[PDB]
């Protein structure tokens, strides 16, 4: 289908929580956006139809002046810890990085080439028990302020509708923030929907190995022919849910094991917007729809 | 439908501004980590509009849909989103002439009543002629709540205009003056011309 | 029994070396393979035919003439000295690390005198020296030492008390970095191997299978006997750092050791399946241990038996938090001779193994079985935040809440009992608690195989104790009034910034070193093996001993990395005492980087080592032997931090302030104001505060000297940084 990249431009430090509020993560999973593109459409009273059936969004990805990272191939390298460490490989070099032609000096330049933000922690207080005789709470947030040319991208594959349907969330969801201190600051941005050129040669060609690109998951189905010779990466996704109409207490989400981008099968499978949740008032919808980026190893 | 009120202008100081937390500094300002540029902290000029807000209702309905709410069986969705208040370009440029320092170190001490010595202390404060662009967004969950709502965002900034920001400042620090830009509604058919705050 | 003969056979033959080199009783001038049986048989325990033929017949020479039975394990002890070890009376043990990166920083001559520190100067070990470990040596076989299948643990011990300084080998023409305990536990861990994969062939006949046309000697060194197994625990980091909740600093060190114990318990599980005792474990450090099997088909199908039961396991109570696995290759004889120059390559392997089992960790039914949850958590612990084990009162996980127990415990006892009721859970249906003396002695009584490991002792009598060398240090357990508060009491100052501070350490191209460090000529799988026990020994053992007196709790030491939370100025100084002692262990040839932070109390844990994590990683980058102190902007070599910011820089401003009346702290902050902007005009007004700061004359023209020139004024800020810190009221 069309593939549009989506440029975020932070004006403000973002929080990226992985399980506290003190954490400081500089990216959000597939699953995370998707259900904040979610929370915006039902919000907007908008349909859900296009993004639960049709939209094929990747992870929020890095990007700086004159580059954008793609997640680390989980390939076989035929100074082994430089590859180890590096997270992040520019399109550019991307190609190169599969075939091999990466020496451990250069996989080591390109991760301090990443000039993606710098991330902090900032303590504030509750004054909340202050007032009813009690003390002020010390509690740290962990946010992530990227650089003036920096932020995040994701690409998103859909229809005609179903882009022109996330143009309208993404412009909604600039001022609703992505992150997780929204309401406190910590996640505005503004985004530029643009058809992609270079990745749409990336995604054009064809290897004999096919790259995740979003936090995916195949069904008891796929999952029997996909896994064989896969090198992954099982990341669990947790959290509460963000819903007034979910239940009368903020509970926790059905824990779901979802394969990290950048994980390598040598068998395409298609995923499926999984439902964690738990005799709620509402089905919470946990992205893992596949993203692929084939590639020749 | 769903509708965001984009309210975005000035955060002009008054009296030496000190939220507390580059190297080591007496009670050091909070700073933005990569332009090493001295902010004011989203949750602390929400903290002090709820606070102040609390105190002129008087948790209130009124409070706790305006700043958010997570008590059991009413979750509310903080309609204020309000960012942090970065240092403008316009100070830092007004601020680069003069070459005067963003920030200064005020100096003070404590008289004991026992033995009548002096304790000195710093506290660093963002120098009085400073301006921070303030970005919040209103979330128009309602759009019959939205009159009522505005209303009480102009008497907690109100309040906060003669009172101070994050500090000591009921020894004088921290006093603000907010100034309107602009108030659009970014997202949303609804209009607001005829909104206002201050 | 003759599998347990041979290993109380390969461990004690070349004792006759040691009493050889004494002298002292009865020297008949045979060959030191003579003068161990003659020594050996003095104990009728240990003048069992297995154990006296192989003490006195693991030569050529000696085999020649043997006349022995034609299937004693005498000819497996001579092929496990051929692989092991492929005149100077009075030598020293050299330095391993005399060899180590020779090819890069040449040839050391660093030797241990009679933990202990190589000194390069030229000494020799007293004959009389040797007379009395040969003395200690009988009082310690004639009484506190027996022969038995569950003894044998005892013994290996025992051989590593007393042998792990005397120089195995003392040909002047090859160099003797290989230990006496070093070449007799790779002889016994290889002559295990080679008896059990000779049995697995059901050769009846050992002398023309091995020894006897001499062709054949060389065949089985070509034989694929061996297996090299690398099992790495994966997780470890998020699992122990990881943590929220005002317990946590207290429970960080126990879960840590808990990690410890864990693997130790893995590999004394996989050596229990195998019949095996500690010898073959070559190394256990990081959530890491290599051990030498044999090729065995039997040994296979353990390992994959093994290795699928504790994918079970950690499944089962931790899920994907934790993980094991195990990767195995198998190699010949002459891939641990490094004969063909193979050596690096099978070790190469073996871990490009164990990273194609670490991405494909998980099978079909494992990841469904993941993604099949019935019921959603709604409540969670406060330390371990998961929802899926059950949480009890006082929001706490079971492994969590077993975590918390082992607390308190840790520090008062130092007996750690896997037994089938306990705190924490273990794999094999099995649990461990910290007990003191008499109540390890009572659980082992209670019910059989119930192991008990013993924390840096000193050996002891006859007990089915096993000696883990684990650094334990925690200034907070000598006063009891700290004891209360672990690490929290470490804030408690008089004087100076409460804050603590957080070291991570890690020796730099460690891995580089073992497979290009170690010449061509020199590799081997004993001198590997002795690489691997000093490193290990210095971490855990003399990290204790580097430590002393500081206010420091070591949270971890472990083979390559560390983990210290203390006082922020206590964790810096110590920093550059453990980088200069660890200067003098590897005697050069190693540098390590080391992240150190300063974080108040109630910081948050995961914050404190993740944000160290960072800083040791900007050490890391470059020519690697650099510290990062506090912000990122502070990455200054070691020999920069220790000399030119705190001792040419710091120590000049607070004796200069000292001798006023009052401690700065206003000047300071002014330098500090002037020096961190690029102006022009800022250096002149530096140089009137410096000149109104009312100091000594040369030393305003020293500090306006270091403002001057970059890298040296960013030493100038860090000087008066570590001089506000340490004057805070
Ligand atoms: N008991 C322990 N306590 C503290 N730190 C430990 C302990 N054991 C190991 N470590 C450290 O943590 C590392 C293991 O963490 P782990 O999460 O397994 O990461 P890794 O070494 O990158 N292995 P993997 O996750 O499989 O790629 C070791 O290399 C040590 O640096
Ligand atoms: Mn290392
Ligand atoms: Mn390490």
């Amino acid at each position: 289908l069309v593939v549009k990249l989506v440029k975020l431009t932070f004006k403000s430090p973002v929080h990226f929580g992985m399980k506290r509020l003190s954490d400081s993560n500089h990216t959000i999973a597939a699953d995370t956006l998707f259900s904040a593109l979610i929370i915006e459409a039902l919000q907007q009273q908008l349909e859900l139809s296009h993004l639960l059936n049709n939209l094929v969004i990747t992870d929020l990805f890095p990007y700086n002046k004159t580059s954008y990272f793609l997640p680390k191939p989980l390939i076989r390298i035929e100074g082994y810890k430089a590859f180890k460490k590096l997270t992040y490989i520019p399109v550019e070099n991307y190609s190169e990085y599969l075939r091999g032609e990466i020496d451990s000096l250069e996989a080591s330049k390109i991760a301090e080439s990443l000039n993606l933000g710098k991330a902090s922690l900032s303590t504030k207080v509750s004054l909340q028990a202050v007032d009813h005789n009690g003390e002020s709470e010390p509690y740290s947030v962990g946010n992530f302020t990227f650089y003036p040319e920096s932020g995040l991208y994701f690409l998103a594959k859909g229809n005609a509708d179903t882009i022109g349907q996330l143009e309208i969330l993404m412009h909604a969801l600039q001022y609703s923030g992505i992150g997780g201190k929204r309401s406190a600051g910590y996640g505005q941005f503004r985004c530029t929907i643009e058809d992609s050129g270079k990745f749409d040669s990336l995604l054009s060609q064809t290897g004999n190995i096919a790259i995740l690109l979003s936090s995916a998951m195949a069904s008891d189905e796929e999952l029997v022919d996909c896994l064989e010779d896969a090198r992954y990466l099982l990341k669990k996704r947790t959290g509460f849910v963000q819903s007034k109409t979910y239940a009368d207490q903020l509970v926790k989400k059905k824990d779901f094991y979802a394969f990290s981008a950048g994980s390598t099968f040598y068998q395409k499978f298609n995923g499926k917007i999984f439902d964690v949740s738990d005799n709620g008032r509402h089905s919470v919808y946990r992205y893992a729809k596949a993203f692929w980026l084939e590639g020749k190893i | 439908m769903y509708s965001k009120i984009r309210i975005v202008g000035k955060i002009d100081v008054l009296t030496g501004l000190h939220i507390g937390g580059i190297g080591a500094i007496a009670s050091p300002v909070v700073r933005d980590p990569y332009s090493r540029l001295p902010i004011i902290p989203g949750s602390s000029i929400k903290g002090k509009m709820r606070s102040l807000l609390a105190k002129h209702i008087g948790d209130a309905p009124e409070i706790l849909r305006l700043f958010g709410s997570s008590q059991k069986g009413a979750i509310q969705s903080s309609r204020l989103q309000i960012s942090d208040a970065f240092f403008s370009k316009a100070s830092q440029e007004e601020f680069d002439k003069k070459d005067l320092a963003y920030t200064e170190t005020k100096f003070e001490n404590t008289i004991s009543r026992l033995t009548a010595v002096a304790n000195p202390r710093q506290i660093e404060r963002v120098t009085r002629g400073a301006s921070f662009d303030f970005h919040i967004i209103y979330n128009v969950e309602n759009i019959n709540e939205v009159m009522a709502d505005f209303e009480n965002i102009k008497t907690a900034i109100h309040l906060l205009e003669n009172d101070y920001l994050g500090g000591g400042g009921t020894r004088g620090n921290g006093r603000i003056r907010f100034v309107i830009d602009s108030i659009d509604t970014v997202v949303g058919d609804f209009d607001s011309s005829n909104l206002s705050i201050k | 029994n003759k599998k347990l003969e041979l290993m109380y056979g390969s461990l004690l033959h070349d004792i006759g070396k040691i009493v050889y080199r004494s002298n002292s009783v009865d020297f008949a001038k045979g060959t030191h393979s003579k003068i161990g049986s003659q020594f050996l048989n003095k104990f009728k325990p240990f003048q069992l035919s297995g154990i006296v033929d192989s003490v006195s017949y693991h030569h050529y020479k000696e085999l020649a003439s043997s006349s022995l039975l034609d299937d004693s394990v005498a000819y497996i002890t001579y092929i496990a000295d051929n692989i092991a070890s492929g005149f100077d009376k009075r030598a020293p043990l050299a330095s391993i690390f005399n060899v180590v990166n020779s090819e890069t920083k040449g040839l050391a001559n660093y030797t241990y005198s009679f933990y202990r520190y190589p000194t390069d100067a030229k000494k020799e070990y007293t004959s009389s020296q040797y007379a009395a470990l040969v003395n200690k040596m009988t009082d310690d076989l004639s009484n506190k030492l027996k022969v038995g299948p569950d003894s044998f643990s005892s013994l290996l011990q025992w051989t590593e008390s007393l042998w792990s300084y005397i120089p195995s080998s003392t040909d002047t023409n090859q160099v003797m970095d290989v230990s006496l305990y070093d070449h007799s536990k790779i002889t016994c861990a290889i002559a295990s191997c080679i008896y059990d994969y000779l049995t697995e062939m059901n050769c009846v006949n050992y002398r023309k299978e091995l020894f006897s046309p001499y062709e054949k000697t060389k065949q089985f060194y070509q034989e694929d006997v061996f297996l090299l197994v690398s099992l790495d625990m994966s997780g470890i980091q998020d699992f122990i750092y990881n943590i929220s909740g005002s317990k946590a600093l207290k429970s960080l060190r126990s879960r840590s050791f808990y990690l410890e114990t864990m693997l130790e318990s893995l590999v004394d599980d996989l050596l229990s399946d195998l019949e095996l005792s500690r010898a073959n474990l070559l190394y256990t450090g990081g959530g890491h241990a290599y051990l030498l099997l044999p090729n065995t088909e039997r040994a296979r199908d353990v390992l994959a038996s093994f290795e699928g039961e504790m994918k079970e396991w950690f499944i089962k109570i931790f899920k994907t938090d934790l993980s094991v696995a195990i990767a195995y290759k198998a190699c010949t004889g002459e891939d641990l001779m490094n004969s063909n120059g193979t050596y690096s390559d099978l070790w190469q392997t073996v871990s490009r193994k164990l990273s194609d089992k670490k991405a494909h960790k998980y099978s079909l039914n494992e990841i469904k079985l993941f993604n099949s949850t019935i019921h959603a958590g709604t409540q969670e612990c406060k330390e371990c935040l998961r929802s899926d084990i059950d949480i009890s009162e006082d929001s706490l996980c079971k492994i969590c809440e077993g975590i918390i127990a082992i607390s308190n415990d840790l520090r008062d006892y130092s007996f750690f009992v896997v037994s089938p009721e306990g705190k924490v859970p273990l794999p094999r249906n099995r649990y461990l608690s910290v007990e003191n003396q008499d109540g390890a002695e009572r659980k082992i009584k209670m019910n059989k195989e119930t192991r008990i490991y013993s924390k840096n002792q000193p050996f002891v009598g006859k007990q089915l104790v096993t000696n883990l060398w684990m650094c334990d240090y925690d200034f907070s357990t000598l006063n009891p009034e700290t004891k209360k508060q672990g690490i929290a009491s470490y804030v408690n100052r008089e004087v100076g910034i409460p804050r603590l501070g957080v070291l991570r350490a890690d020796i730099d191209n460690l891995g580089t070193t073992f497979i290009k460090g170690i010449p061509e000529q020199y590799r081997s799988i004993s001198r590997t093996a002795t690489l691997s026990r000093q490193l290990s020994m210095f971490f855990k053992f003399e990290l204790s001993n580097i430590l002393k007196g500081a206010r420091i709790s070591v949270i971890y030491s472990g083979g390559d990395d560390l983990f210290l939370i203390g006082a922020w100025d206590d964790v810096i100084s110590k920093a550059l005492v453990l980088r200069k002692a660890f200067t003098r262990f590897s005697a050069g040839k190693l540098t390590f980087s080391a992240g150190i932070g300063m974080y108040p109390v109630k910081y948050p844990i995961s914050k404190m080592a993740s944000e160290t994590g960072v800083l040791e990683d900007l050490a890391k980058r470059g020519e690697k032997n650099q510290v990062a102190l506090w912000n990122d902007s502070k990455v200054f070599g070691w020999s920069q931090l220790e000399e030119q910011i705190l001792k040419e820089k710091m120590i000049p401003l607070q004796e200069a302030l000292t001798n006023s009346q009052e401690h700065g702290k206003s000047f300071l902050y002014k330098m500090l104001e002037l020096l961190r902007n690029e102006d022009q005009i800022n250096i002149a007004r530096l140089a009137y505060l410096l000149a109104r700061s009312s100091l000594s004359e040369e030393l305003t023209q020293s500090i306006f000297a270091w403002s001057q020139n970059k890298q040296q004024k960013v030493e100038l800020i860090t000087a008066i940084e570590y001089l506000v810190y340490q004057i805070r009221e």
